């Protein structure tokens, strides 16, 4: 599992920051933890240090083993978590509607579908005019920019796997090791 | 030498029995006092204080960085800043509790 330290080796990088990291790091040789020699090794604090060991726990990142003097072992199968359900709100701002293009009148800044203006449509003027105001109507303008919000997520979202690519493989392969 | 301390300081003249008691008691209940022989010498900072080049802690990779205290600094020439730049600029690192 020297290679399943090396998926957390990209995990810290990835995500927990210092504070967390080099915690993280003690976290590396799996052998021996106690509280007592964590809490002088890294030179933190008390309450800090049991905030952060309490946040590791959260993730069921390790197995408090009591004695009382304690352990701590790996725990998170979550790196699929935080990604199947990632992926599903990303892709839920992403997925647009349509093109979406209501008729909107600038002065009342009023919303119309492409439906709303077509009974509106003014056959003597050959385009679309607001309901109450005679103002000829714009395109849904700003409104929801989900579309550009679909591209952007896209490059944004896709563009941290090549970062991740050493993790993600290494995870793969070395899961395949484990057996 | 305590002698000397008291001859610098021109406190020399502080009796005999205390100047005797200061030497052979004071400068002996001192926690680890690091006395080669004669002369006295610093205790806590095993490193001397040369504000540079600590990459054999860095590439002491078996300790994590080696608990690097900020209470053995800031007490030179530069409050550990002037160095830190530098040591924000070369691997250094930086952060607190
Ligand atoms: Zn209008």
């Amino acid at each position: 599992p020297a290679a399943l330290k090396r998926l957390a080796k990209y995990v810290i990088r990835g995500f927990y920051g210092i504070e967390h990291a080099l915690a993280l790091d003690i976290l590396i040789r799996n052998s021996c933890v106690k509280e007592e020699d964590m809490l002088e090794l890294l030179k933190f604090d008390r309450k800090q240090l049991r905030s952060v060991l309490n946040n590791l726990k959260g993730d069921k990142f390790i197995k408090c083993r009591m004695r009382y003097f304690i352990n701590y072992r790996t725990l998170v199968n979550v790196v699929k978590y935080k990604l199947d359900h990632m992926r599903r709100r990303i892709e839920t701002d992403e997925r647009d509607s349509t093109n979406r293009a209501s008729f909107k009148c600038p002065v009342c800044s009023s919303t119309f579908t492409d439906l709303e203006a077509n009974q509106l449509f003014d056959p003597m003027t050959g385009t679309f005019r607001c309901t109450f105001c005679h103002t000829e109507v714009e395109e849904d303008e700003s409104a929801m920019p989900k579309k550009d919000a679909r591209t952007l997520l896209a490059r944004f979202n896709e563009q941290i796997e090549p970062i991740y690519a050493l993790l993600r493989e290494t995870e793969d392969v070395n899961l395949a090791y484990e057996i | 030498t305590l002698d000397e301390i008291l001859d610098e300081t021109q406190h020399l003249d502080i009796g005999l029995k205390q100047k005797q008691w200061l030497m052979t008691e004071a400068l002996v209940n001192n926690p680890k006092i690091e006395v080669i022989d004669g002369k006295y010498a610093f205790k806590p900072k095993y490193n001397v204080r040369d504000k540079k080049a600590l990459l054999r802690l860095l590439d002491q990779h078996d300790q994590r960085g080696l608990g690097g205290i900020l209470l053995e600094d800031i007490e030179e020439a530069l409050p550990n800043s002037q160095k830190a730049v530098k040591a924000l600029g070369d691997q250094i690192l930086f952060v607190n509790r």
